[PDB]
């Protein structure tokens, strides 16, 4: 809850995301600490086209962005990211 | 006879006139349409996918859904799953059964959207069927469907107003932009 | 994060009005509009034909003016001489001179109708010859152009209108309810 | 039943023999066809145009066709004067007079190049018109045609043949290395 | 300045032994061909779907394909899931990740099936993916392919050939009258 | 011209109705230069007008004036139809 | 499996061709486990199988089997195809 | 005859056309004494495709060789082309 938000300014301050890329796609991702830990992290978006187009398109950035920073998604020198759809 | 040149002009005002005039057709009103959007919008959102199929006097406007839903640069918009379900193997001739059985095993989760007349027994059997439709019809072939008068002098430029209102809502929603 | 059942009325509403709003456009800047038509008209009742093309995001609109020009059902309408030249082997890509020359040798008295974007050199060179054109642009090659705002968001409507106006205008003149 | 592997190598077998087994028969039976292609070849080298149909089976044939005579790199090439008429507006459905008038009015010399089964009585009529043709049929619509086996298993591979025979022959004029 | 008629008669025989000539060579180099076949047949008999797409030199391939899998009488043959995927929607330019995506969302089980040159880094990069291919290509972007002579002036011959042993093989399975 | 009454018998024809007459056959004119026992001649003020009435109405004119009483002493009166400078 | 003369009522139908026996129906095979009274259960060998046999001659199935006496004393027997395994 | 036989040899010794196209087009090409003269060269092809394909393709480059050539094609600083088809 507190990891979540502070996720999302790793994107926001992130060069290759624009500000409506940030708006229209990453605000609303969210964090999953039951599932994540730490070789991975899990975010729910809220439906299947926005979960498959972020990880079509921003996966690998996210990916990226995640291994290259502390968070309480530990060691994993390469930390994997998997989003998915909420209930 | 009347010279064309005031003719022109003449009939350039009644045109924009009777537009303006009829602006608020849709509005005016106001349908169960707002529905038919939501459930095809939550279709598109829960991952489904859209064959679209138009009467013979409408190919144009099936091209039109197909571009503008999925437009050449896509810019950071998703690609759209959009079939144009006219041009299709599995567009029903002689046996919707089969168009549809394959139909049913080859797409995860299809819905058809149809614009216009249905112009013969094998399309209409399918869109009867229980796959979920999106139906712009001239006459209520069931329930839930978007009627349109047939013969409107206005019919094209409301189509487009519909897309229009259709691509926005979805993507005023898939964007968290509104609440649906 | 408003609801979409508010959201859609206020949309639906603003949707209209603008509409309305622009209605007179096109009146309302009567540019020589009507002396293109006038030209194309009698290119066309003259026997000439007319290659239509169109930019990749107008294919729907190309379609539209091909169905309506030459419908399914003609009634007791003439076979309008209109080509769908996007689609031709004579389409210029590298060599409009050829193109040019082999369309000069087929046909009897074409006329190029372009509508939108000019995608490329060989199209570019063409619609710059002399043979006989309607320039529906978005910058004016030559003066004898139609102007459009290509950014506008009611272009697509506006095309429909013009299309419209020139088949009326063309048909009120063939079967002399207005003087050329 | 009887393996796969085993079957396919049989079946390979009989295949290519199959092939090479009737590969005088066009040789062998040697008709008018010569003639033929040397009317629609000067035909051609005369300026006329080449509108191309074809029954629903041999769609992929019109296309060959379409892009064999003028391919994506032409070359040094002439740019074939060739219409896709299936695609075409003046197509005859209701009313192959006005097909016909208009199809003469548009084009300065034009010919049919049809291929397969008369599906309509529209094009029955024009190809039994005055327009000059080039009948690759399955019955003898008229005496000046090519005849076709149309339940023959490599009537698919015959076509290209042909093709690549007329081709041939016209380039082999055109250039002047054979004397028509 | 050789008479077209003595000329064209030598020609026809060259042409007809040539093709006998080479009839066996499908059969002089049994690849992995048959695996493939196979492979792509279990995926076909498994429900899956065959998303067809062709360099621009063999559009007529496509639509061959296209038309002999589904042919307009069906008869009591099933509809077979086959996808023009070069026409469509998801049919890769800029952005093969999303092309692969949706794709795969829309599609219950895609497998490839290109043919020719692969003409852009969108589609290399699709065919490399690892959704099920069937590559029939001029280079071997990857093992599991079925290579081809591009200059081979008998390539248009042996893409029915090939397709030929490929439907029947198919059929010869799926009624059972052979076991894989 | 006042042979154009050739109009009335067309007016007054089964197959042809009032908006073809109105549409079409109004804008057609006699030509009594040229236009010979054997056949008449029209003028259509344009191309696609001479080329549509007589692919379409050709015949019709054909029949009505081979059945017909002026200049068409004829069986079989032919009709052509041209654009008129 | 002596129950599998389902087949021969099948062959023996009008609606139901020689090669459509062959191609088709010669290839299904019955479920006795699975399969109670109300439906019948048949496996056929692969999935285009079990998809196109149900879409075409599925309803000839329930009619010929409803019409008919095993483990089906039902009014209107439903059929259910499936793949092996 | 003689001006024939060389307009050609000016055309087959250019760089802008290779050996394929001056015996596939030019070669087929023949001068017009008659018409000619002498802002302006005639030449006579066979039929209608060649006189038209030539004429788009290398109607320039027959200007420009002639304009840049003494023949007996006078003065004309800058002959022009024409070519035709036969009978
Ligand atoms: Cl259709
Ligand atoms: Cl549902
Ligand atoms: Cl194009
Ligand atoms: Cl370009
Ligand atoms: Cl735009
Ligand atoms: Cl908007
Ligand atoms: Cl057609
Ligand atoms: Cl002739
Ligand atoms: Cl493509
Ligand atoms: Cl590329
Ligand atoms: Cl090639
Ligand atoms: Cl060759
Ligand atoms: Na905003
Ligand atoms: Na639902
Ligand atoms: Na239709
Ligand atoms: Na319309
Ligand atoms: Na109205
Ligand atoms: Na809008
Ligand atoms: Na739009
Ligand atoms: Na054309
Ligand atoms: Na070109
Ligand atoms: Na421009
Ligand atoms: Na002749
Ligand atoms: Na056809
Ligand atoms: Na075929
Ligand atoms: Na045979
Ligand atoms: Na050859
Ligand atoms: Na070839
Ligand atoms: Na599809
Ligand atoms: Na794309
Ligand atoms: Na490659
Ligand atoms: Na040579």
């Amino acid at each position: 809850n507190n990891i979540e938000k502070e996720i999302l300014a790793l994107v926001k301050q992130n060069p290759k995301v624009s500000l409506i890329e940030y708006e229209n796609y990453f605000s609303q991702l969210k964090y999953n600490p039951n599932a994540s830990k730490s070789d991975i992290a899990f975010f729910y978006a809220p439906n299947q086209v926005l979960c498959t187009t972020i990880t079509a398109k921003y996966g690998a950035l996210l990916k990226e962005i995640l291994s290259q920073n502390k968070v309480g998604m530990h060691l994993a020198h390469s930390v994997d990211v998997r989003i998915e759809v909420a209930p | 006879m009347k010279n064309f040149y005031d003719w022109i002009k003449e009939f350039i005002r009644d045109q924009g006139e009777f537009i303006a005039q009829q602006s608020g057709w849709l509005e005016l009103e106001r349908s169960s349409y707002a529905k038919l959007i939501a459930q095809t919008i939550s279709h598109v959102l829960n991952g489904g996918s859209l064959l679209v199929s138009a009467d013979s006097s409408r190919h144009w406007f099936l091209n039109y859904i197909l571009s503008n839903l999925n437009p050449k640069d896509l810019k950071e918009r998703p690609l759209l799953s959009v079939i144009d379900f006219n041009a299709s193997s599995f567009y029903p001739k002689n046996d919707a059964n089969l168009s549809l059985a394959t139909i049913e095993m080859t797409y995860q989760n299809p819905m058809f959207w149809h614009v216009g007349k249905i112009e013969n027994e094998g399309l209409k059997t399918i869109l009867l069927s229980k796959i979920p439709s999106f139906l712009w019809l001239f006459e209520e072939l069931k329930e839930d469907c978007l009627l349109l008068k047939e013969h409107d002098s206005l019919l094209d430029y409301k189509l487009l107003q519909l897309f229009k209102l259709f691509e926005n809502a979805l993507f005023s929603v898939l964007y968290n932009k509104v609440t649906l």
